[PDB]
């Protein structure tokens, strides 16, 4: 359909245009709004004290990278190449060799930390559920010669708190 | 079929098979194809004369008005033996159908600006000659945009290896910013993703 | 109209820079990889050029 | 008290919506278990493929190229006015 | 932990001191909480 | 050559090896023929895959598990 | 400063006062996109249009994952598309709570920043618990939404949607009617032309000028046809009348989320026939068939259609294109953005001569030009 | 081959076009090495425009020496103008860039296979 | 009317003739081109169908329907133009014949 705004015409009559004579000259607009609109500070401040306080989140939030192990561990990872090759940034790096046993599993597996786009498409191909997404912001370190992360800093940042993580999914994993 | 499936719609396609029908009729000097994309779509096979003289005639009439460019762009591909392709877009703002014009070329042989025309192709005209190297002539500007100062090279198209060839970096031995050829720390992994068994019999290429 | 004919083998010079002449490059129809019997990978003739150092970092 | 109203004599009148939600009118958290079914064409006994074809479609359909009583068929018909939409249109 | 009268205020923590081979109290980073209230002092739940 | 980089640095390391700790487990027995390996509990583990233990001593963990296995 | 969350250089040659002549250099963020786009997947590639713009999100992707399936004549199911609309018409919340202030911070004022960043928060949240992260969040696909959203949500839109409108009614108070705003901004930078047409300008700079034409009922989305709004218009062509229009578009919209709260009906989420959609952690993980469709599903992509498409949507500042050929197998060819900043900046140069410079810095603000996306 | 050349015709008022701008090249390199407040010795400015001039020289063809020119005919905008800051500029005399041996058996102890 | 409505134009002023002026001096005009290119037959066609609505009914109101244009002060601006291309269209040639069919295999999709 339409609307028309700013289309309208003065009235051109002297009841009014002492109305718009009486706000020129005695400022009656432009004291409405910012002589109160402002004022209006009588409300209650919003603000985080941060180092203390800290603000919402949510199951699903995404941040510092894990490795999970089952009970008697197991290092879920499986490495059947995966998480590495649906990543877009390509920050994964694995190298499989079959381990002493014979089951498969890792030697590296290094996730740079500046490349990661934060996608949450390694957190979803995993078939067997091991590389997750932690939501812990805990970062910020002062050499680039670290973010680079390999294996055996990994599980440890994942076993730091598993009751942080083993508690979402748990939570988030009805809906898909 | 119906739930999962897009819907058709037939009258879309029965016009812009007439109205399409006869711009290869009064203009047979010009324009060599026409065709309907199954989404009800067309796309104007036009010989390079004839660039400034179509529009013009798709510029005004009371039959078809295309007054709203919408989209210039380019593609480029090898083995067509003449490299390069434009692809003008026009919206006709009364009709309501979308018409696109497709023109072919090459680096040497020149094409000649649409900007009399339309001028809103002043700028989609600068980059292009930035990128693939399509030289447009009698062009109130041809200039730098998108790219830096330094690119020799016409990125977009084919041979430019992704990574250009020098990246850059700073050293305090005088007080510049200098360039150094490309040293990288990771070999960009080339995965291959083509799988065989050509799932796709609509399309099947002749039969050779 | 200024039609002007002429004949000069088609070259372009100076966009590249050293990788002109110095190597040689391929054309030849891929092989299709004998661990799977499907044929459609073939039918384009490609081209890839000759393969230098890749060493370690 | 003095400071409620003087909140109050500005901007009209509030006291309802509140910009800090802070207080309560909130969702809570995530309690129940959900499901979430999966309805269409999940079944089994007739659901086939080839009937179900998202993909597997016709190339573009051709028109006369190289090698009438027309009306001057425009692409379609043209474009008729708007309401001007009785809401306070001015 | 509030009356339940604020939303994203309402829960807060307290430092105190020397937590692993720390500075006494005046250092105060925020990473230090223990590895479950993240599942409580962030409201995820 | 390599090995003045983590010099002064600690050379972080995997204190434990799965290298083999495998063999530690009770390695089951069941009294039948197939078996469903699937692991870690429901649909957090491999995804499920029947394997034959008739040898005479042996069984087969299934190489997702690696959890000694047999009858 | 007055980069506006970006970085251009601008020169002109002034005469003793006024502009007469400007010629910009665009061009610092080019990053090389549509060259990198043509070696990714169709899954794989879907972020590098989140990343196109830093404002609206899921507005882009939303103009992606309907040039793909159309390609693959298929639609989303029910459910899909109602929340297309409740976030595809809650970031219209985001850009114009932007362009009328980090525009405004321009002309000086500190409160209407610091004012209204408390409540873009609010919000922010929104994209956190339904998906991941913090902005960029890739969540649309092409077949439908990704994932459901939890058990919740709708308690938290609706409790912060009915406090909304008077946020904005402490936007209005301390703009409209202020006179030294009044003055900054009439009858400045007026474009009425039939060039404002003849540029091709995309929505307002239009619908604020007069001409009258939109993107979203003169051709639908995803049910976008079932909803009632008005689009509000312009009486003349300057700039206090392209302000005015993302005021009354600021509450449009809370009218939607709060008739599209109360539509959405019960069904799965993701396109079903599962070729093109994963399938869940529930199926891929015991039945047979769920692999080779999720292990062939992750390497390479759909196989999508050869033919080339075109499409079209209306983005919180103008329209946003997509012309996306592909080859008949799985990496595109080109995918060419478009989104406006070849327009809406194409014509400042136009526009400006005649005024001041200190004008120049508050044309620009109305357009809203942001950069990154103009790597077009 | 029939398509329409650029500028030139044959090879003459082609020959008369990049004699041309040389000049303009020639005529200033050194307002410029005030300019920017690069200090060089100014004959240096005045043998890389005729080091590069003499460097395509094998073109047999128009519309290739047309070509060339619409870069070079370009160059002259910017750089007689400010548009670069210094380090557009010096970039052509590679100051930092260690030395290619170029010669053989200074080659078979440094790299492999080239 | 007062407001031009699309902006950019201005009311002045005569209808019924303004129109009767133009679609006649196509008329002329349009005659001065061979005889076998449709494009007279065409771009003529349009217009004694279009003038046959123009005589005669008031008011201009009434005149909009059945013929689509704008508003009327803007359809003049549509039958404006439509001339100027006419006068151009015997400079440059459409009617001949087509000229250089591209070589043979190129508009062939999949390469
Ligand atoms: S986690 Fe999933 S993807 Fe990452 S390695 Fe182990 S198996 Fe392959
Ligand atoms: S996190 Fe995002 S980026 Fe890093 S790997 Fe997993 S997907 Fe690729």
């Amino acid at each position: 359909t339409y609307k028309y705004v700013n289309l309208r015409e003065p009235s051109m009559d002297m009841k009014s245009v002492t109305d718009r004579a009486a706000q020129t000259l005695l400022w009656t607009e432009l004291i409405r709004g910012l002589g109160m609109t402002l004022s209006y500070l009588f409300r209650e401040p919003a603000t985080i004290n941060y180092p203390f306080e800290k603000g919402p989140l949510s199951p699903r939030f995404r941040g510092e990278h894990a490795l999970r192990r089952y009970p008697s561990g197991e290092e879920r990872c499986i490495a059947c190449k995966l998480c590495e090759a649906v990543c877009p940034a390509q920050a994964i790096t694995i190298e499989a060799e079959p381990r002493a046993d014979g089951s498969r599993r890792t030697t590296r597996y290094d996730i740079d930390m500046t490349k990661c786009i934060y996608c949450g498409f390694c957190q979803e191909a995993c078939p067997v559920d091991a590389i997750v997404e932690g939501p812990n912001f805990e970062f910020s370190t002062e050499t680039h010669e670290e973010l680079l992360y390999n294996k055996e800093k990994l599980l440890n940042n994942g076993d730091k708190w598993e009751a942080e993580i083993a508690a979402n999914i748990q939570a988030d994993y009805l809906y898909r | 079929t119906r739930p999962t499936v897009r819907p058709r719609n037939d009258v879309a396609h029965k016009q812009l098979s007439a109205f399409g029908e006869y711009v290869a009729e009064i203009l047979p000097k010009y324009v060599q194809q026409v065709q309907v994309s199954c989404f009800n779509e067309l796309e104007i096979c036009i010989h390079p004369d004839g660039v400034i003289p179509v529009l013009t005639f798709l510029r005004d009439h009371s039959n078809a008005q295309f007054k709203s460019l919408a989209d210039l762009t380019a593609v480029d591909i090898p083995t067509r033996q003449n490299r390069f392709e434009i692809v003008y877009n026009l919206l006709s703002l009364r009709f309501n159908s979308r018409i696109r014009v497709k023109t072919y070329t090459d680096e040497l042989t020149p094409i000649e600006s649409s900007v009399p025309v339309y001028k809103a192709a002043n700028w989609y005209e600068r980059e292009i000659w930035d990128m693939f190297g399509v030289f447009f002539a009698n062009h109130p500007d041809l200039r730098r945009i998108l790219t830096d100062y330094g690119f020799e090279g016409h990125p977009f198209r084919k041979d430019f290896p992704l990574s250009g060839y020098v990246e850059l970096r700073y050293d305090d031995e005088v007080k510049r910013v200098v360039a150094e050829p490309v040293e990288l720390a990771q070999e960009f992994r080339k995965f291959d993703l083509n799988s065989p068994w050509e799932a796709f019999p609509a399309y099947r290429q002749p039969p050779e | 109209i200024t039609v002007d004919e002429k004949l000069d083998i088609t070259t372009i010079t100076g966009v590249p820079e050293e990788h002109i002449k110095t190597r040689k490059a391929r054309i030849f129809v891929p092989a299709r990889n004998n661990m799977q019997s499907g044929v459609n990978n073939t039918k384009k003739w490609k081209m890839e050029f000759d393969t230098r150092e890749r060493w370690e970092n | 008290r003095f400071i409620q109203w003087l909140r109050n004599w500005a901007s009209g009148r509030d006291l309802q919506a509140k910009l800090q939600l802070r207080y309560q009118e909130i969702s809570k958290r995530t309690q129940p278990p959900p499901k979430l079914p999966v309805g269409p064409s999940h079944k089994l006994s007739n659901n086939y493929y080839c009937t179900r074809d998202g993909r597997r479609e016709a190339m573009p359909p051709s028109i006369v190229m190289s090698s009438s009583e027309k009306k001057a068929v425009s692409p379609a018909p043209p474009i008729k006015r708007w309401e001007l939409s009785q809401d306070e249109p001015y | 932990e509030d009356n339940k009268q604020f939303f994203g205020r309402h829960r807060w923590v307290i430092y105190t001191t020397e937590m692993n081979g720390k500075n006494t109290f005046w250092d105060v980073d925020g990473s230090m909480v223990p590895p479950e209230w993240h599942r409580w002092l962030h409201c995820m739940t | 050559y390599r090995k003045v980089r983590f010099v002064g640095r600690q050379k972080e390391v995997n204190e434990n090896f799965a290298i083999d700790l495998i063999a530690e487990q009770p390695v089951s027995q069941v009294g039948s023929r197939v078996i469903s390996c699937d692991g870690g509990g429901g649909a957090l583990g491999h995804p499920r895959v029947y394997i034959n233990l008739d040898k005479e001593t042996k069984t087969g963990t299934c190489g997702y598990c690696g959890l000694q296995f047999r009858q | 400063h007055p980069a506006a969350h970006g970085v251009l250089r601008l020169v002109m040659e002034l005469s003793g006062e006024m502009v007469r002549k400007c010629d910009p250099h665009i061009g610092l963020l080019h990053r090389g996109t549509e060259k990198l786009i043509e070696y990714k997947t169709y899954l794989q590639a879907l972020p590098y249009f989140d990343r196109l713009d830093y404002v609206s999100m899921m507005c882009n992707e939303q103009a992606y994952s309907l040039a793909v399936e159309k390609l693959l004549n298929i639609q989303p199911p029910p459910r899909a598309q109602w929340i297309r609309v409740l976030f595809g018409e809650i970031t219209r919340l985001l850009n114009h709570i932007m362009a009328v202030t980090t525009h405004a911070l321009d002309i000086g004022a500190m409160t209407p920043f610091f004012w209204m960043f408390e409540e873009r928060e609010k919000m922010f949240e929104f994209y956190e618990r339904v998906s991941g992260a913090r902005m960029h969040a890739a969540y649309v696909r092409p077949g439908g939404v990704h994932q459901d959203l939890p058990l919740g949500l709708m308690d938290d839109i609706y409790e912060f949607s009915k406090n909304f409108s008077l946020r904005i009614d402490e936007l209005e108070e301390m703009l409209t009617n202020n006179r030294i705003w009044r003055n900054r901004t009439v009858d400045i930078g007026i474009v009425t032309a039939e060039d404002a047409l003849n540029y091709g300008f995309s929505g307002v700079m239009l619908r604020g000028s007069g001409i009258q034409w939109d993107l979203r009922k003169t051709q639908p989305y995803d049910v976008y046809d079932q909803v009632e709004f008005d689009v509000p218009i312009g009486s003349r062509g300057d700039c206090y009348d392209r302000y005015l229009c993302r005021v009354e578009e600021m509450r449009q919209s809370i009218r939607i989320i709060s008739q599209c709260l109360n539509k959405m009906p019960p069904g799965e989420i993701k396109v079903d026939d599962a070729k093109v959609s994963p399938p869940k952690r529930a199926e891929m993980k015991t039945s047979m068939e769920s692999l080779i469709h999720h292990f062939k599903l992750y390497t390479e992509g759909y196989q999508v259609p050869p033919g080339a498409t075109y499409t079209a949507i209306e983005a919180p500042k103008g329209e946003f294109g997509v012309y996306l050929v592909s080859d008949g197998s799985s990496r595109p060819y080109r995918c060419k953005i478009k989104a406006p900043g070849f327009a809406h900046l194409a014509g400042l140069d136009k526009m400006s001569k005649g005024h001041m410079l200190a004008d120049v810095v508050a044309i620009i603000g109305t357009q809203d030009i942001v950069f990154g996306e103009v790597d077009r | 081959t029939s398509v329409k050349p650029i500028f030139s015709r044959d090879m003459n008022e082609a020959k008369r076009r990049v004699r041309e701008l040389y000049r303009a090249w020639y005529r200033e390199v050194p307002n410029t090495v005030h300019l920017f407040q690069l200090d060089i010795s100014v004959k240096q400015g005045r043998d890389k425009v005729r080091e590069m001039f003499k460097k395509n020289a094998h073109i047999t063809d128009p519309r290739v020496v047309d070509l060339l020119v619409i870069k070079g005919k370009m160059e002259l905008e910017e750089t007689i103008k400010v548009w670069k800051q210094r380090t557009h500029v010096m970039r052509f005399f590679h100051e930092t860039e260690a030395p290619r041996p170029k010669d053989f058996l200074s080659k078979f102890y440094v790299g492999h296979d080239p | 009317k007062k407001t031009t409505g699309l902006v950019g134009l201005a009311v002045c002023e005569t209808p019924h003739e303004r129109l009767k002026i133009l679609y006649t001096k196509i008329l002329d005009v349009l005659g001065h081109i061979p005889k076998n290119a449709a494009y007279r037959k065409y771009t003529e066609q349009i217009t004694n169908e279009k003038l046959s609505m123009v005589k005669a009914e008031p008011d201009v109101k009434k005149l909009e329907e059945r013929l689509q244009g704008g508003q009327i002060e803007e359809v003049i601006l549509q039958a404006e133009n439509e001339l100027s291309l006419a006068r151009k269209m015997i400079q440059w040639k459409p009617w001949e014949p087509l000229v250089e069919e591209p070589p043979a295999s190129q508009w062939k999709w999949p390469i």
